[PDB]
């Protein structure tokens, strides 16, 4: 799908 | 100044009692939890930074280690079940449905990330992160008069963080949440943004997985011509989505089916029974197989759009999970339709590459297939011409295939198999 | 009936 969790990154 | 801080050195900045070495220290940790390669979660929660930063949340005076925090915490969050479940046992629920109405819209946003994450873990922390009250002020950050004022960045995360409160299905969310979020929905799968269509669609297509009474709250929306008109966008990540949704809606009732015959959905089909993406094809034929359980009004729509043939092309050739589906797409229009539209599907060229499939190594897909000759015969008999159709049978191979599965591993195959050649070879 | 969900 589209991701369940999501990392905000630099 | 914050590069590759050590956990010891993190955790001794936050524990002075100094304000700007505590966000000092906080910022350091959002980069470190902010790397690509393996951050260090479990270290930063056996630290005990959790509760640190959940407080961090409440200092409106500052403003920069409210983000920081904020921010930390959602890459906590975006880990595992345990990792994600030692951010709700520091109280970030309520502590960040609180900061969704900061003055500074950089850290709004990323409250509405962290609960996405939160929310996205399963079905109970959604329905906690619901009960603490977060669909209000979530969606009165959409409610302006045109979208498009809003930042792009923070309408795709408002648009994914309300998606995942639509998600997982035991339970599915509750009745009045998803009342209560649908009319911004529906405004969100209008909106001209991709990323925002894509998981308007996604939402979409959560909400329309179950029974018939959750297909009907979203198709009394109206959404069902939109949808059909996004399952002929040309950006594959909109079209998967969509058509996940048109093909949920019509597990449902006839009536909802007939609701995207109406809308148009089935001249989309010659291009998704025949895009080059696997999942697509797969998707549309299992559609197609769901169509064909409808009336004999319905499965004539599916004539009409000349579609059969495109039937006869997938169960030709395409991944076996695509044949699969309409093998099952065959069996379930020859169960449904009149004699005329079963004469039709064999004048189509149904029998030669049915009868291919029976050499499958799938038990289930050769008692989808023998119930499906079976139907043809029986329509055939109707007309008399069986003599007709067991020749057909015999010149393409069939009769040696079905002549084997008499000796098969399975009861019903076996059975059902010398059941046709005991009655019509 | 013949419907077959997800």
């Amino acid at each position: 799908s589209s991701s369940l969790k999501r990392k905000r990154l630099s | 100044g914050t590069v590759n801080w050590s956990v010891e050195d993190i955790v001794k900045g936050i524990n002075s009692n100094n304000l700007e070495s505590q966000l000092q220290a906080t910022q350091a940790a959002r980069k470190l939890l902010s790397r690509e390669k393996q951050p260090p979660i479990d270290n930063i929660i056996r630290a005990g930074l959790i509760p640190k930063f959940v407080s961090f949340l409440g200092k409106t005076d500052c403003s920069p280690i409210q983000f920081e925090s904020a921010w930390a915490l959602t890459n906590i969050a975006s880990g595992t079940s345990e990792q994600t479940k030692a951010v709700v046992d520091g109280g970030a629920i309520p502590a960040f449905i609180s900061l969704l109405a900061s003055p500074h819209a950089h850290i709004s946003e990323q409250a509405v990330w962290a609960l996405g994450n939160i929310a996205g873990d399963g079905s109970a922390f959604r329905d906690l992160v619901i009960k603490h009250g977060a669909i209000d002020p979530l969606l009165a950050l959409l409610a302006v008069p045109d979208l498009s004022t809003l930042a792009c960045g923070y309408l795709r995360n408002l648009t994914w963080t309300l998606s995942n409160l639509c998600r997982n299905k035991n339970p599915a969310p509750p009745l009045d949440a998803v009342e209560q979020i649908l009319p911004t929905l529906v405004r969100l799968l209008h909106h001209n943004d991709p990323e925002v269509l894509a998981d308007s669609c996604w939402a979409i297509s959560y909400l329309t997985d179950g029974p018939n009474e959750r297909i009907e709250m979203v198709v009394k929306k109206g959404v069902v011509p939109q949808l059909v008109k996004l399952l002929g966008a040309t950006e594959l990540p909109i079209v998967t989505p969509a058509l996940r949704a048109i093909g949920n809606i019509v597990t449902g009732t006839d009536e909802q089916t007939q609701k995207v015959i109406d809308a148009g959905a089935l001249a989309v089909f010659p291009s998704l029974l025949t895009n080059p993406k696997t999942n697509i094809q797969k998707e549309a034929t299992w559609t197609m197989s769901n169509i064909t359980a409808g009336r004999q009004d319905q499965i004539q729509q599916v004539v009409n759009h000349g579609l059969v043939p495109f039937l006869v092309g997938v169960l030709s050739k395409a991944d076996f999970k695509t044949q699969k589906e309409a093998a099952w797409a065959i069996t379930n229009y020859t169960s449904g339709g009149t004699v005329e539209q079963i004469v039709y599907l064999v004048h189509c060229g149904i029998i030669e590459p049915l009868m291919n499939l029976l050499s499958a190594k799938d038990t289930k897909i050769i008692q989808v297939i023998l119930d499906a000759i079976s139907n043809i015969f029986q329509a055939a008999e109707k007309l008399g011409e069986t003599e007709k159709l067991s020749i057909m049978i015999e010149e393409c191979g069939g009769l040696d295939k079905i002549e084997a599965l008499q000796r098969h591993e399975n009861e019903s195959v076996y059975k059902a198999s010398l059941n046709l050649i005991e009655k019509y070879f």
